[PDB]
């Protein structure tokens, strides 16, 4: 139904959603390595009561349902010896965009999700953030963008932004033509992922036989990742001082420094 | 004047009449020489021997060498450099027995070898200034062996580009009731030909007419064809990460092809930064050829020099506004002055090294090798002694309105992560150390200690250790710069950002400088025929690096 | 001598081919031509023994949280410092770019 | 009366840096990264974008009831209050050494004035990577002190920005204000002029205004347009330190509260305000 959903049954064994949970989240604790794992996806629910987030939308639901799912692990582990890594499968086409959504503050949905994958990643819980698909706006800043560490399948179908072309040249006063244009000579003004590693903000990318639906060879390079990844998280800072490594990201690096010195 | 208290005066007296007949006046003659030096010097005299960085009194040195070991034994021998031969030869022989020098030439696997059968005895590396200060306290001299070029037969020497250690080698030996011999290229019978007067004739005892002219070494002078991309991108990272950014007006580089970069890069990359006069005006330094096109693009206000680079007399003589010169027209290097001036009136020093450890400490001493120290020590310091503000040395206090805390001289250490022969430069434990248990040194040979460094300096990076809180901190930040040195291996790499945003690390990426644009197409001299049409032909370099 | 090979997880395989440097004491030669997606395979040969710890810790640095375009890298070494070598392989990596 | 009408101080009437320094303690402002550093975005001139030399972001020190601070307000006129890679930079980092004063003992207070349309589409990505991590810096430091949220408008506060106002401890209003994820004009677009009007003004503050979000919750004080009257809220607010149970860490009662509406039709505003 979604590379998001596919890559969870791949990776987790647990292909059914949880009891509790939105049909539009998908919920696994596993193991990694020895290493105790939660798999979160947000994946498409065609029945999903607000008509809005029937395509995999992150939406009120799928918003405050992720809050809910993290700050469960979270206090699980609260006493346990190794707090467990949240492993979150990304592939999110966008926000969910209504007015039933808007009416009900679905902002605040999102900033539920935010909030709890954050205190998770600072209490010591390894956050890992797999770009299996579409990574967009709101949706990602959610599930996704408060990893430790971000890796990225190499793939077409793999783009990371903010607004879909249609949208973002309305409010900025372009034509679809001129983004496209402006996406080449503008990196982080594209969509594909290439642009998006020039950034520097991921930990790696890597490349896969099959996109669709992991080969045996792509999920052990892939599970492989993760266990590197994983180990790289532990033990270390926590914060996101990770992602200002890129020339492209070079202003982003000497702003902080300036703060200090006039702090 | 009564016997008792005046008795090194009877006893220079008596030596005297021992050449009275062999010498005519002040002058001694080139071929009974040797017999001389039998007289003139007693077995277990101080002797000074003119072994300076670049001046050497070659012929005193050899004379001295060909002495009966019978005659002249247990002579105690006092060298600012010991590069000659003859030098070293003199224990071998059995004519000396102790030495006390501050830099040790090439002839350091040498030195330590000598010492470890016994044949030579070390009192302890000093560094020049520190050895002349002796002179007038424990190591009062007896004989002084110095050279100059012209002397008159009255007995007034002319030392002129070449002064160097000379009017700190001599005074105190002539005014203890020592012995001073200045051997010369030439002596004139007409006085009125000697383009200046160095050394009063009252300080000099004898001049010989040397065989042929004192030996000069280039010591300083470096090819700028073995400056690689890597010393351009340290350069680059000195000029902005450090010159620029604490406003150095004042300073001297250390030898080392590293600080050559620097000199070579500034009129380009400097230029760039639109810092020509803005930075690095004043100098304490040789007449490094390779600060030439530095000179030529108006960069350098003043040079005060320790002494002078074989082949840059005539350009020097052309440059009156840069250099000291003489009313002969010529060069006048004092390098106890100049010593001096590194220290108290110079904003940084900036040089290189062969070992460090995990706490900054520096030394050049390696495995059965005594390399000496040379001027690093003293310039090597944040010299406590000094009250005088300056723009850079108040940029290093932390609290700047605590009028309590005082500034700090910048002290860099230039180097790479790796010495060329895969040893690593940062190591766990420095050589020094075990140097010291097997020479019954009562303390390890550092060059310059970990605490008193500022800057360190690497392809990798700059470390800010002025900003270090604790000697922990300290530590944390050389690894941050020491590559994959063992001492590097111990940074752990998720702590780098941490570093870089508190400033107290910064990469070549943190000041605007792109690694790979590091070639040497930024030197403003490629060659050293390059070097010489900078100075429009005036720069005569020696044999050694001419290639024409 | 001896003759080192090395492996590192990288990405889609890169546009160009690229030489900098020269097999001369103390500097070292690098080869970059695109390779097989998802792989990128160094082989050194240097003229300083026991240094294939050294090696491993200079290229996992250079890759630290930056995959690499997949390319195969030959190298040639004689003696030249992990400075110098680390210098040469950015030079290497910028041309490939 | 008259005299009053004449006397009106309006808060909105404000640009960022006019706001800044009318907040901050008398005498206390001191601007960090300011428009003479020219720290101003890498990615406008290339597009033939104007730039503007403090990104459209003022951020400054001082005092709040002589608590250390730092405030940081976004300007509206440039780029609607879109936060690009230098915009973002100057509040996430200036959050990030917020919390750092914290752990060394000095209880900063960070203020927020936000006045956005959230990620900067001219550089898209890396505006909404910053927006990451002045969320993860505004979590990190409310572990120590509360962040004061401030949405007076006319922009309002949306995209990014608006899940960041979320994770604030205290998010105060005004009438004019609106907070919601996506913009009017995009809702529009993605979901057809009849899920949303872009042209029906009092729909939208309906939904979205600042007296809607207050009565339902999603907002902690509903103020007047008034310089001195909102201060005193935002000094007031800050003396509270931080609140019991925040709004982000209710996630299960809202999502009962949502399970119970018949999502089948429409909600409109007061069919809101009865659901919590
Ligand atoms: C913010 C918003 C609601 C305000 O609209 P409004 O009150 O009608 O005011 P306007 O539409 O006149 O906006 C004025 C300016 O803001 C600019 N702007 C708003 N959001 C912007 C954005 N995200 N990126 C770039 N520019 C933006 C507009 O381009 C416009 O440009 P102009 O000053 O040159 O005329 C509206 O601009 C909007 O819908 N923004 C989209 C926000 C969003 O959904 N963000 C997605 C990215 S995470
Ligand atoms: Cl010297």
């Amino acid at each position: 139904a979604s590379r998001g959903l596919a890559w969870f049954q791949a990776l987790a064994g647990s292909l059914a959603p949880r009891p509790g949970d939105p049909a539009s989240l998908r919920v696994a604790d596993a193991e990694l390595d020895g290493y105790p794992v939660r798999f979160l996806a947000v994946v498409p629910d065609p029945d999903n009561p607000f008509p809005r987030a029937r395509q995999g939308e992150v939406g009120l639901l799928e918003g405050w349902g992720l809050a809910a799912a993290v700050d469960e692990a979270l206090e699980a582990d609260r006493e346990a010896p190794r707090k467990r890594a949240l492993l979150a499968i990304v592939d999110v086409p966008s926000q969910a965009y209504g007015r039933r959504e808007e009416a009900l503050g679905i902002h605040q949905a999102l900033a539920g999700a935010v909030d709890a994958y954050a205190r998770a990643r600072l209490a010591g819980h390894p956050l890992i953030g797999l770009l299996v698909g579409k990574a967009m706006s709101g949706a990602f800043l959610a599930h996704g963008y408060q990893a430790n560490r971000l890796i990225a399948l190499h793939d077409p179908g793999v783009m990371v932004h903010a607004m879909g072309k249609a949208a973002a040249a309305r409010i900025t006063l372009r034509s679809v033509e001129e983004l496209e244009a402006l996406a080449a000579k503008v990196p982080p003004m594209a969509y594909d992922i290439d642009s998006y590693a020039s950034l520097g903000l991921l930990w790696r990318t890597l490349p896969v036989e099959t996109v669709e639906v992991p080969s045996t060879a792509d999920l052990v390079r892939v599970r492989t990742c993760l266990g590197e990844a994983l180990a790289d998280i532990l033990g270390g800072p926590r914060d996101l001082g990770g992602r200002l490594g890129a020339a492209n990201r070079e202003a982003s690096a000497r702003v902080r420094r300036l703060l200090r010195e006039q702090w | 004047p009564p016997p008792q208290w005046s008795r090194r005066r009877q006893e220079k007296q008596r030596r005297l009449e021992r050449v009275r007949g062999l010498a005519d006046g002040a002058v001694l003659p080139r071929e009974g020489l040797v017999a001389a030096l039998e007289a003139l010097i007693a077995p277990g005299d101080r002797v000074v021997l003119e072994g300076n960085n670049q001046k050497q009194a070659d012929f005193l040195s050899r004379s001295l060498a060909r002495v009966d070991p019978g005659k002249l034994h247990d002579l105690h021998m006092i060298m600012p450099s010991v590069g000659r031969p003859e030098h070293l030869d003199l224990f071998e022989l059995g004519i000396a027995r102790k030495l006390d020098f501050s830099f040790s030439g090439p002839q350091s696997l040498r030195i330590g070898q000598l010492l470890e059968d016994g044949l030579l005895e070390i009192g302890a590396i000093h560094t020049y200034i520190e050895l002349y200060a002796r002179l007038v306290v424990d190591l009062i001299p007896n004989v002084a062996l110095v050279a100059g070029f012209v002397a008159d037969r009255e007995g007034n020497v002319y030392t002129g580009p070449s002064t160097e250690d000379t009017p700190a080698l001599v005074e105190p030996t002539a005014f203890s009731d020592g012995i001073v011999i200045v051997q010369v290229n030439r002596i004139v019978d007409d006085p009125r030909d000697l383009p200046r007067v160095d050394i009063p004739a009252s300080w000099v005892d004898f001049v010989v007419e040397a065989d042929q002219p004192f030996y000069i070494e280039p010591l300083f002078t470096r090819d700028p064809r073995h400056i690689k991309p890597v010393h351009v991108l340290m350069a680059m990272m000195a000029i902005r990460g450090i010159y620029q950014r604490h406003n150095v007006q004042s300073l001297n580089h250390g030898i080392g092809f590293n600080t050559a970069a620097i000199e070579l890069i500034l009129p380009t990359y400097g230029e760039s930064l639109g810092l020509k006069g803005k930075i690095c005006r004043h100098w304490t330094l040789n007449p490094h050829p390779t600060l030439i096109p530095a000179i030529e693009s108006g960069w350098v206000e003043s040079v005060h020099c320790f002494g002078t680079e074989l082949g840059m007399e005539g350009y020097i003589a052309q440059r009156p506004d840069v250099f000291f010169t003489g009313r002969d027209g010529s060069l006048r290097s004092n390098r106890m002055f100049c010593q001096l001036a590194g220290q108290y009136a110079v904003d940084l020093f900036i040089g290189a090294t062969l070992q460090v450890d995990g706490d900054g400490h520096s030394s050049t001493v390696t495995r059965g090798r005594l390399a000496g120290f040379g001027g690093a020590p003293n310039m090597g310091h944040d010299p406590r002694g000094r009250r005088h503000s300056t723009p850079a040395w108040l940029d290093m206090r932390g609290e700047p309105e605590a009028l309590l805390e005082r500034g700090r001289k910048l002290v860099v250490q230039m180097v790479e992560t790796f010495q060329d022969g895969g040893k690593p430069t940062f190591v766990e434990r420095l050589d020094a150390l075990e140097v010291a248990r097997q020479t019954g040194m009562p303390l390890a040979p550092v060059m310059i200690y970990g605490d008193d460094v500022t800057h360190v300096l690497t392809e990798e990076g700059i470390a800010y250790l002025y900003k270090a809180r604790s000697l922990e901190e300290r530590q944390a930040m050389i690894a941050a710069v020491a590559g994959i040195s063992p001492i590097g291996l111990r940074h752990d790499p998720r702590e780098t950002q941490r570093m870089r945003r508190e400033g107290l690390i910064a990469l070549p990426e943190d000041l605007g400088i792109r690694r790979t644009d590091a070639s040497r197409e930024l030197l403003a001299a490629k060659s050293i025929a390059e070097l010489v049409e900078w100075s429009g032909g005036l720069y005569q370099p020696p044999a050694r690096f001419r290639s024409w | 001598m001896e003759t080192l090979s090395f492996e590192f997880p990288a990405g889609q395989p890169g546009r160009g081919r690229a030489l900098v440097g020269c097999v001369g004491s103390g500097d070292l030669e690098v080869l970059l031509e695109p390779g097989q997606p998802g792989k990128l395979s160094i082989q050194v040969q240097t003229s300083v023994n026991g240094s294939a710890s050294r090696w491993q810790h200079l290229f996992e640095r250079l890759f630290d949280g930056q995959t690499p375009p997949a390319l195969l890298i030959d190298i040639h070494d004689f003696g030249a410092t992990p400075g110098v070598v680390r210098l040469r392989l950015e030079q290497g990596f910028e041309e490939i770019g | 009366d008259v005299a009053r009408l004449l006397a009106l101080r309006s808060f909105t009437e404000l640009g960022a840096r006019q706001r800044a320094r009318a907040l901050l303690d008398a005498g206390s402002f001191r601007e960090l990264l300011d428009p003479f550093a020219g720290v101003q975005s890498p990615w406008l001139e290339r597009q033939g974008i104007v730039p503007q030399a403090d990104d459209g972001v003022v951020v400054a020190r001082g005092l709040l009831d002589g608590q250390p601070a730092v405030l940081a307000a976004i300007e509206g006129a440039f780029q609607g209050g879109s936060l690009g890679e230098v915009s973002g930079a100057k509040i996430a980092g200036a959050l990030e050494l917020a919390a750092e004063d914290n752990r060394n003992g000095v209880p900063t207070r960070a203020l927020l004035l936000l006045e956005t349309g959230g990620v900067r589409l001219q550089e898209a990505n890396l505006g909404l990577a910053a927006i990451a991590e002045i969320q993860a810096a505004i979590v990190d430091l409310q572990r120590y002190q509360p962040v004061v949220a401030v949405i007076a408008g006319p922009v309002g506060c949306f995209g990014g920005m608006s899940i960041a106002a979320g994770l604030c401890s205290y998010v105060l209003v005004t009438r004019e204000a609106r907070l919601g994820l996506n913009g009017p004009q995009v809702i529009e677009q993605e979901a057809g002029i009849a899920e949303y009007d872009s042209r029906d003004r009092p729909f939208i503050w309906s939904l979205t205004g600042g007296e809607q979000r207050f009565a339902s919750g999603l907002a902690d004080a509903y103020l007047a347009d008034d310089l001195d009257e909102v201060r005193t809220s935002v000094l007031a607010y800050f003396a509270k330190g931080l609140p019991a149970r925040p709004r982000c860490r209710r996630a299960e009662d809202y999502l009962r509260r949502l399970g119970d509406l018949d999502t089948a039709e429409q909600p409109d505003a007061a069919g809101v305000r009865r659901l919590y």
